[PDB]
Formats: C-alpha cells, structure tokens, sequence
RNA sequence: UCUGAGAGUUUGAUCCUGGCUCAGGAUUAACGCUGGCGGCAUGCCUAAUACAUGCAAGUCGAUCGAAAGUAGUAAUACUUUAGAGGCGAACGGGUGAGUAACACGUAUCCAAUCUACCUUAUAAUGGGGGAUAACUAGUUGAAAGACUAGCUAAUACCGCAUAAGAACUUUGGUUCGAAUCAAAGUUGAAAGGACCUGCAAGGGUUCGUUAUUUGAUGAGGGUGCGCCAUAUCAGCUAGUUGGUGGGGUAACGGCCUACCAAGGCAAUGACGUGUAGCUAUGCUGAGAAGUAGAAUAGCCACAAUGGGACUGAGACACGGCCCAUACUCCUACGGGAGGCAGCAGUAGGGAAUUUUUCACAAUGAGCGAAAGCUUGAUGGAGCAAUGCCGCGUGAACGAUGAAGGUCUUUAAGAUUGUAAAGUUCUUUUAUUUGGGAAGAAUGACUUUAGCAGGUAAUGGCUAGAGUUUGACUGUACCAUUUUGAAUAAGUGACGACUAACUAUGUGCCAGCAGUCGCGGUAAUACAUAGGUCGCAAGCGUUAUCCGGAUUUAUUGGGCGUAAAGCAAGCGCAGGCGGAUUGAAAAGUCUGGUGUUAAAGGCAGCUGCUUAACAGUUGUAUGCAUUGGAAAC
C-alpha cells in the first residue's frame, strides 16, 4: 500500500499462492537470492499453511497436533 | 451544553454603548484641553474622568498618565 | 483521589484554590489515611499556621479533623 | 512446572532426590542412568561450564518446586541486602512455607505441603494461608486450624520424620515455631551455589 | 477488480451475518462468487446495497465452469531430455502408451522387463504423472482416473538426474497430448421439476433446447415431477428462463448425477 | 560492602587490520498455536480526516418585576423559571501539525508589572432621576420567530453632596536610572437585602456594596549559561539600527508615529534548508553516556482554515462575537442551523490497540445563608493474556517394569513408567445454602451547654448526642454450606555456535536457516515417529533502542607495508608555551545560605494472607551570593 514494492520468499512444503492474493509480509532474510529479505508468513488473511507441521506450528500456520 | 450564554451576548452590547459614550466625552474633554491649556479645562477633565477611572472602563494607570501629560503642558506656561 | 484503587490517598497539602489536583502548590503540610481512621493524622502543626496566615484556607472536608487535632483553637486567636 | 506430576524421571536423570532416597524401590530395574532412550553409554554432547551450571541450577530449583521467573524475582530481592549471598540464597529459599513445613515434620514432600496449604488447611497469625510464597520472619508461629487437624497423613508423619535443628515444634498440639536461620553444614546439600550465583546474568 | 473483490467479501460476510436469504460459494476453479439469487432483482439489490453504502464499483460476470478430459489411446511417444546442466549429466528417454480407463482409478504399470532403468527412479516420475494429471495439455482440465503404463525407457548410468524424468514426464505428454485431440466430459445432472401440468410446454421446450432427453411425463399421482438429464454448462440461465416461463410457479432442486461424454459441439468450444 | 563473561566467521595451516551475526534486557507493541485464576498497571505510535444521535458549566427567589400551582373570602406558607440583574463560564478536559526560538529548563531582576474573589486594619455603608426586558397589542409563518407601539423594578444605569487615605502638580525633608516625608491647590463613594428587640422610637445582628490598607496568590516582562543536523546553506537584514517629540500597552521599550542619522549580526556557522513539543524522567550501561521523550506531572502552542475585535480582574477564549475561505446539514426554498484534537461511538487508514456504560458515596470546582443543584473532572463497572505478579490442572502408597507405541532394527530385553491400573487423603478453583463488614463518622440538620467585642435578643466559634447519605456488592471474608480429583497444559529445540538423540521416508529433489552450512543412494542439519530437554498460562516469530562493541576511543583507538600524514611552503585568527617575585583571585579546592517541585531512581520502615503495590522516612548531580587557600 505504501510506495516501494519488493520480493519475498515463500516457505513451507507446497504453497497456496497462485496470483493476486492479499497476504502478510514480515521482516527476515534468505541467503539464496539477491535482495530477497522478506518472508510471507503463512496463516494470514488468505494463504493457508502446511497442515501437518506439528514440530513447528508458531510459523507455517497449522492447527494443534492431531488428536 | 450551554443555557445562559446568550444572556452575556445581549448584556454587553448596551454596556459597551455606555462605555463608548464615557470614552467619547473623555476624548471631547481632552480635545478641549488640547485646544488651549488653562486650569478650568484641566479641572473639568479631572471631574469628568475620575468617575470613569473609578469603574472598570479605563484603568487608573492610563488616567494618571493622561493627567501627568496634561499638567506637563499646563506647567509649560 | 491519589494512590491506589480501593485504597485512596490525599496528602494534606498547602495550595491555593486555583488549579486541579496533584499539581502546583506551596507546601506539604502532611497526610491523612481514610483507609484506617483512629483519630490520627500526619500534621506538622507549625507550617499549617503559616499556610493559614497567608489565606488559601484548606479543603472544607478537613475542618473537623483539624478541630480534633487542635489547630482551629490556636488559629482563631487572630480574630480574638 | 509448578506441579510436574512426575519426579522420578528428574531423579534418575540427576541422581538426586528431595528426600534422602526413596525414588528407587526396586519396582523393576533400579538404574541410576538417564531416563528415556538415548543409549546407556552416552552422557551428553556439550559438557562445558555452561552445562554444569545449568545442571546445578535445575537441581536446586527442582529440589524446591519453584518456577524460574519467581527464582529471578527472589534473586532480585536478595540483591537488596548484602552479606554472604551464596548461603543467603539458601537461607531465604528455605524460609518458604512448605520448606519449614517439612522441617517441622508435618509432611514429607513440599508438593504435599503445597497441596495442604492451598486448599486452606493451615493457619498463621490468625489469617488463612493459601500460598507458600511467604517470606517467613524470625519469631513467627504457625497454627493448624484444628478443624483440619484430622488429616491422616500429617498425624502419621508427625513422629516418623526428622526435625531440623533451627526450628522447634510442640507436635502434640501440632504447632511449630521458627527458631533461627538455617545453616549449610546442618542440612543435606552438596550444591555448588557459586554456579547458581554466577549463572543468572539478568542482574 | 481485486481490491473490489476484497471489500466485496468483507461486506458480504457481514451481509450474510445480518440478513440470511442467500448463500455464498468460492470454488478453486479460478476464484468466483457462486451466489444464491431470486431472479435478477436479487443481484440488483445486492449491488445496490453494496455500492450505495460501501462505495464499491463492481460488474457481475458469467458462469464459468470446467470439464473433465479424456483423449484417444495413443501408441508411442518420444520423450527426450537433452541438456548439459546441473553440474552433471542430465538425460531421460521415455516412451509411454497412455491409456485412460473408466473402471478404476490411476494405476502404474511397469513394462521395463530388462531393467534398463533403475527401480528407485520409477516412483518419483510416477508421482510426476500424478502431479501432471491435474493439468492437461490444452488448458489444465481435470484428468481423472487415468492409467499409465511405462512401455519403454532409458537413462544415463552416471547421469540423468531423477527430476528430469518427471520434468520430461510433462513434456512428451503435452506433445502427443496435442495430437491426441482429447474429448471432454461434462457434469450431467438431474433436474426434478414439479409442475401443475398446465405450463409444461415451455419447460419441456426449454429442456429440449438445453440438450436433454424428454419424451413424456412421470407424475406423482396428482402432480407431475419430471426428471430431466441436463448439462451444467447452460443451466444457470435456464434457471431464470424456467422461472419466467412458469410465472415463478415451478421451482426445482439440483443434484449431482454423474459425468457423461460430450458431443463435438461442446469440444469445439474447448479453446479460442 | 560497592564497580567490567564470551563465541563463530575470509586462508593448506597461522598471525594481524577490519566488518557481520549469536549468547542480555525492553516497550504506546503485532502475528500463529493455544489457554485456570486474582491484584496492579496499560490500552490510535499512523489520518490535527469527516463526523449521526444523546451527554459534556452552570448557578443565585434569603436579588428584582412578571407568571402558575397546593390550601386559605383577602393577606399569605411554600415549589418553579421565560426575563432582568449578580457570580462563574479565562477552570477543569484532551490533542502534539506548526514553532530549532528567552518557547522550554535553570538562577535571577522588575529605581518597568495588574492582581476581583481569600487573609489584616480602616474612612464607611447620604440623597434623587430617567431607564428597558417578561408582559399587552398589531404583521408574518408549518413551527420558527423576528419586526413595530404601551406599561413597569431593583444590588442594572446615570446625576446631586460628604472624605480619613489615594490620585494629580508647587514648597521643604530625602536615594544604590529613581524614592522616602511635611504644608497647599485639585478631584473622585456606593445599594441594599435577611433577622431580632421593640406599640410606634431607634438600635443591633448576618450577607453585601464603595474608597482603602495588608500580605499571599496567579500572570506578564528582559537578560546569564545550557539546550538538533546540515558548508552539496557566504554574506542576511530593512522598522532593520539609533537620537529627539508625541501616541499607546497593565507597565519599560521603533510597540506605533513625525523628523533626523546609518549600522546590527556573522567563518567562534548568521542566514537558508531538513527534522522535532520541551522538562522531571522510562529503558540500557558500573560509569562517563546512548536512546525515546506512552502513562503521570509543569510550560507554551492551537481549537474546521485565516483574520479581527467586544466582554470582563483575568481571553483575542476547546463547545463567546463578526467577517472571509473550505466543508457539511435542514427547509412548505421564504431562509436558517453546524464544527467530537470534550466521553463513549461511527466511517477511512493501518498489522493493530476498548463499551454508542452506573453515580456524584470520597476529593475538587461554580453559586447560594442553607435544604442543595451541575460536574463524560472524578470514583466505579466492563472489554482487551497488553504487561507485572501470586496462584492452580491435586497430594501420599502402589511391578524386575500392566497393555501398547518406540527401540534393540538379530526376538532374547530396554523404554515410555509410580506416570499409569488400583488404595488412601483433600477441595484453591468449581456448585449449592447463610451471615455479610470497611471504604463515611466526612457535610449539614435538631436538640444541649459554654466562648467571644454584645445585647433585650438574634446571629458566628468550639464540646456532646440523634437523623442519615455506598454507584460499587449477593465485593472481600467466613460459615456441621452440598458434591467429588473431580472443572481445568501448551509451546520451541535436540550437528556446533548455546541444552538435550535414534529409527523410518525423502536421493542437489521435495526441502531448511540468526551464523557456520545440510541434502548427488546412511540426512542425528529435510518430512515424520519415539524419546529427551528450555520456558511457562504462556511459548515462540519478525521491528524498534541499548549491552556485547575502546565499532567515533575524554573515560577507552590509530595514520611505514592493511583504510588513514595533505605535494611542499608563507603565514591571519585559534590552541599551546622559558625562570623569579607581587597583587587580587578569572576557574579550580574548600565551608554557610537559598535554589534543583510532586511523583519517579536508590536505601530503611509500614499495611495489604504474601510477593506485585502504595505510603512514609532520607538521599541525588547543578546554579547564585557569601568567607577562606594561593600550588596550578
């Protein structure tokens, strides 16, 4: 919504990003690409997460470990 | 909200007119004294301006300044 | 009030009736705790005389307390 | 955890016990190795001073059933007064209600004492006590609220325990009095308290 | 507009929370609002209550739906992977006769009897077809329940990275897939219409115009509840056409019958 | 008693200069998973963007005329306000856009300032006139109202006279730019109300009016020093600078004006530009210091934007007045009404930060003599894991390890694990029944007695008893108060950095990450399973400032080869300097005094079951005067 527009890296197994979707951008850094220092944090207004990852569930937004 | 502000809205206008009248007669006496300097004019100025200085129209500081500046030219004769 | 919710506080403070609470003032006369009232109050008994002698009479809610302490008796000596 | 509900694992991993030794009663193998499954020949991956400092910190903390943030709060209050803070930390920690409750022979474990205290089964200074987070002062007694004196556990364990030398009690009326501060050479301990003092860098 | 869609969603969630008189569906086909209406007036009330209050510009769209796919049984394909990349050798040579079936689901058949390709290299490329069965060679229409039989294959002993296999799997399947000229599979449904048997002429004519099979009536002993086989591609307008033909006296219910073979008049519309 | 933690990384290996990250605390905080409970604290950082509706300061009949009512032929006792008049609306309440400057902070001076209302004493409260609202009448209209004639009253207004003291000018006493004290000329005061004693008589009593005299209060005014960056901002400035005369301000002054005259400030950074509420302080650091200036408190700033002015002691006024501008609302289109950066609340933005709440019980304010009235200040409630803190999901017996998972992958056995199965005890919390306080002995009212200048009395002050005020709360707390462990666990990591390892799937692919980097057929580094550890009703994730970091080095670094000694020289100003003596003491050293608010840092104490907290007892740099010391 502000002036600058930038790149980001999509984490997690698979993805739910095709095109034209609103999402949440968070600070960070990835050491594989030039200038990509942003993270699209999953579990946001539109993108769903890696439904399974119970070891890491604060990131890669997922529910509680299966009952 | 407010219920009696219009009271002061209409109250001051007539009082302001009265104060304008007092100020105008004060200025008339001052001009009369300025036309020619003599004791009777200064006495009339005193008798008609001390009452104004009594009430809250012109503070006594300005009245004292005015009479000092008048008695200066009175004593310049 | 000042201090703590459900545990009020009001310092007996010398001030003139011009401004709000907890602001500019002149002297700190003392304090009273209404949370435990057993006829006791922090009063200097000397500076309050100077405060009373320069106008600015204290808050109306302390007159009975000062009469209990014994300040009115020595203050009304001026009008005697 | 304030109420772990499992202490034998900690005892086996640490080789220590809150009591003298009662956490090995031959219910199967009596093994002093680490619990779980990590190999009986492995010990650890990092064994620096940090590791042993942390190990002693956990030992001391879990010997009392206290949380870490409250431990830091206690250390902060300890920094107020000065002296030999190494033994002063032990002295202040033992001043907690349940510690002296065990030192009174009232109940074998601090967890049992906490369960007794919280449910309203203890009286002190004519006020009901529901927490053991009370800084005990020299010259204070503790009643038992005689309505709840009918607890079988305390009645049975009053005589079958050991009374610390810095506390007294008229166990016939089941009321005890704090005599003086605890000492290092009178209580069973071998903890390197200097490691505890040095480890916490929050202050 | 995308932001228009966002604020429309924000407004319609509240509208559904306040006035329950319609539903809202979002399908993963392309992203479309399937709304429940009562004639055009319902959607006019929708757009009015949206634009006069929320200050939204919006234009309604046409019903967009997909179709399943099934192509002719080919004979051979020539999948080649030639490139010097990856810091090593990249290679792959795949020949598959691709056989769609309507009896069971997907199953993989290994016709590499001599073992010219390793077993450990089969399972990924299998999944590649299973990851390529979602997108066809024309537009991505769903390939459902299709069998794959690896007739022949070859690789490089110290080269031919594994991914290239599945990378080649989509390549050749496209080429012959273009040649195969696939036929569509349309979702055929059943329409139950209760009619007082006094306006059935218009309804029956509209159903006939909508590519259906009608040669009579079947009545519930006092009122006729006719069942008609319908294609989904044109029923949306047919809703209001039937509504106006019967003066709104006759309603219906939609149920999922099955997927049926398509004529050429449907497949000639597969691409522009 | 008090004051300083390291580790990783460039090379075959090593040293060195230098950079980055991790190991620390924290908030005006958010995101994902969750999820007992109390207290305290906190809750638009962005759009000073608009704002629906109601509420946000009124009061005085013991001030006045007019108008209704209760009962009473009349007089009347009381409740009311449409209006006049009096006081107060200039407080309190918020918001940080402009302002980089005597605005703020600090010590000060007003031989330049007013100060109603409160404190002190005093000359006193004399006498008349004309007034106009409401009301009555006539037009207009839907109301809205306004317009036009008539009558009224005062503490409203304007005159008549008396003055201690004041003001003004001459004469004489008199001062470290001016002031004291005498005689004289001149000149100006108002208004009554309530009550008592009296037949009337007058007098007294209470409020209050006017001229004073006192302090205090509050505000204003100029200066010392301190107080952001930028030289890719070299000259800025014309009421600007100064004399004279007048005007004017509350006073002093180009503050304004008429004439005359031409400097002021600057390289020690004007001026221009960018940014910004300042201060006590929050946080970090041992400190010198760095960072932000949320609550809270003081100051100024503005009140849709910009100009003005009246009112009053106090304004150029958050919700007074006029105009212009932009915006917005209503209208029977004649004309009107309006400003939530007051309280909640709505729109929009943003990732995002509360309910369109109960009462003046406590405090304050305004009026009133009081019963009292207004109080969106305030006291509360409620939402909000937003933070801090206590607090629970029980406790004690109970196998050669129940079943089973997992592992041993090869079973024999280990492990999950006294956890469980089972036994006993118990109810914080939960559910039910009862009692149920403090916060308020504050203010008045009425009966008693006393005090005082005083009287015939009535009124003001103190001592005594009774009337009561509680929104919160069925709160807290407890009670043979019923039942029963019952109603209550998560989240990150497990190669090393820094704590804890194994199996299966995955074959430079899917995928990881703050750092080193793992994965090309055995991944302890991916996915997952078991187990383990680090915190905890929270846990982790990104952003901010600090520590680490002597990584802007006064504390506490360098310039030969790594960045860095100008190409060299002459030198303005500045900075720094041979020895002896004297004088004062410009700083310094060292006393006293006054000033550095409150709250807050730190130490002790006290009541909150207890810590969290709050209160109290002290402490805290700096400034100016004053006396010593004269080594520098």
């Amino acid at each position: 919504t502000n002036g600058f527009e930038v790149l980001t890296y999509i984490p997690g197994e698979g993805h739910n990003l095709q095109e034209h979707s609103v999402t949440l951008l968070r600070g960070g850094r990835v050491k594989d690409l030039p200038g990509v220092r942003y993270h699209i944090v999953r579990g946001t207004l539109d993108t769903v997460g890696v439904e399974k990852r119970r070891q890491q569930r604060s990131a890669y937004g997922a529910k509680k470990p299966k009952a | 909200n407010i219920k009696s502000n219009e009271k002061r809205l209409r109250q001051n206008i007539k009082r302001n007119l009265n104060n304008k009248g007092q100020k105008t007669k004060l200025k008339t006496n001052v001009k009369n004294f300025h036309k020619e300097i003599n004791l009777d004019n200064l006495g009339n100025v005193y008798s008609q301006a001390d009452r104004l200085a009594r009430k809250g129209i012109i503070s006594t500081n300005r009245a004292r300044r005015l009479k000092s500046r008048n008695v200066a030219v009175l004593n310049k004769t | 009030r000042m201090g703590r919710v459900h545990y009020p506080t009001y310092r007996i403070v010398a001030v003139d009736s011009r401004v709000k609470r907890d602001g500019k003032y002149i002297a700190l006369i003392g304090h009273l705790n209404p949370a435990l009232k057993e006829n006791k109050c922090k009063i200097d008994e000397a500076v309050a005389l100077e405060w009373l002698n320069k106008g600015a009479k204290p808050t109306d809610t302390v007159r009975s307390l000062f009469s209990q302490t014994g300040l009115w008796k020595k203050f009304v000596e001026s009008k005697k | 955890m304030k109420y772990t509900g499992s202490i034998f694992k900690r005892s086996r991993r640490l080789g220590f016990s809150l009591l003298e030794n009662n956490k090995e009663f031959s219910k199967g193998k009596k093994r002093k190795t680490i619990p779980g499954q990590h190999g009986n020949r492995f010990r650890s991956s990092t064994m620096s001073g940090y590791a042993q400092q942390l190990q002693e910190k956990q030992r001391m903390q879990y010997m009392y059933g206290i949380t870490d943030k409250q431990f830091r709060r206690l250390f902060r209050l300890v920094l107020k007064q000065r002296g030999n803070l190494a033994v002063n930390l032990f002295r202040v920690l033992e001043s907690r209600l349940d510690n002296i409750v065990y030192r009174m022979g009232f109940a074998p474990t601090r967890r049992s004492a906490r369960q007794l205290v919280n449910h309203g089964h203890v009286l002190l200074n004519d006020r009901t006590v529901d927490t053991p987070s009370i800084i005990l002062n020299p010259g204070d007694k503790v009643r038992l609220k005689a309505k709840t004196i009918k607890i079988p556990i305390v009645k049975a364990a009053s005589e079958s325990g050991v009374v610390s030398p810095f506390v007294e009690t008229n166990n016939k009326t089941f009321e005890g009095t704090y005599v003086r501060f605890p000492e290092r050479s009178e209580l069973p301990a071998g903890i390197n308290e200097s490691y505890v003092v040095e480890w916490y860098k929050r202050l | 507009t995308k932001a228009d869609q966002e604020k429309m969603s924000i407004a319609l969630s509240k509208l559904a929370e306040e006035d329950p008189t319609f539903k809202t569906f979002t399908d993963p086909e392309t992203g479309q609002t399937i709304i429940a209406g009562m004639g055009e007036l319902h959607l006019d009330i929708l757009v009015d209550r949206m634009r006069r209050e929320f200050k939204v510009e919006v234009n309604v769209g046409a019903p967009q739906v997909s179709f399943r796919e099934t192509f002719n049984k080919e004979s051979e394909v020539e999948g080649k992977y030639i490139k010097q990349s990856g810091g090593r050798g990249q290679y792959g040579h795949v020949k598959i006769r691709f056989e769609p079936n309507k009896d069971k689901g997907f199953e993989f058949v290994d016709k590499i009897v001599g073992g010219r390709i390793p077993r450990e290299y089969i399972k990924p490329v299998q999944a590649g077809l299973e990851n390529a069965m979602a997108s066809g060679p024309l537009a991505g229409y769903p390939m459902i329940d299709i069998k794959a039989t690896l007739f022949d294959g070859s690789f490089h002993e110290v080269d031919s990275s594994e991914m290239a296999f599945k990378i080649a799997a989509s390549l050749a399947l496209k080429e012959a897939g273009k040649v195969c000229s696939p036929v569509l599979l349309e979702p055929i449904m059943a329409i139950e219409v209760t009619v007082p048997e006094q306006y059935f002429g218009d309804t029956m004519g509209d159903i006939s115009s909508r590519r259906g099979l009608i040669e009579g009536t079947e009545q519930r002993d006092n009122v006729q509840v006719i069942k008609a086989k319908v294609p989904l591609k044109e029923m949306f307008g047919y809703a209001t056409d039937l509504r106006s033909f019967s003066q709104g006296r006759g309603n219906y219910v939609m149920q999922f019958s099955h997927y049926a073979e398509t004529p050429k008049s449907v497949v000639n519309e597969i691409i522009a």
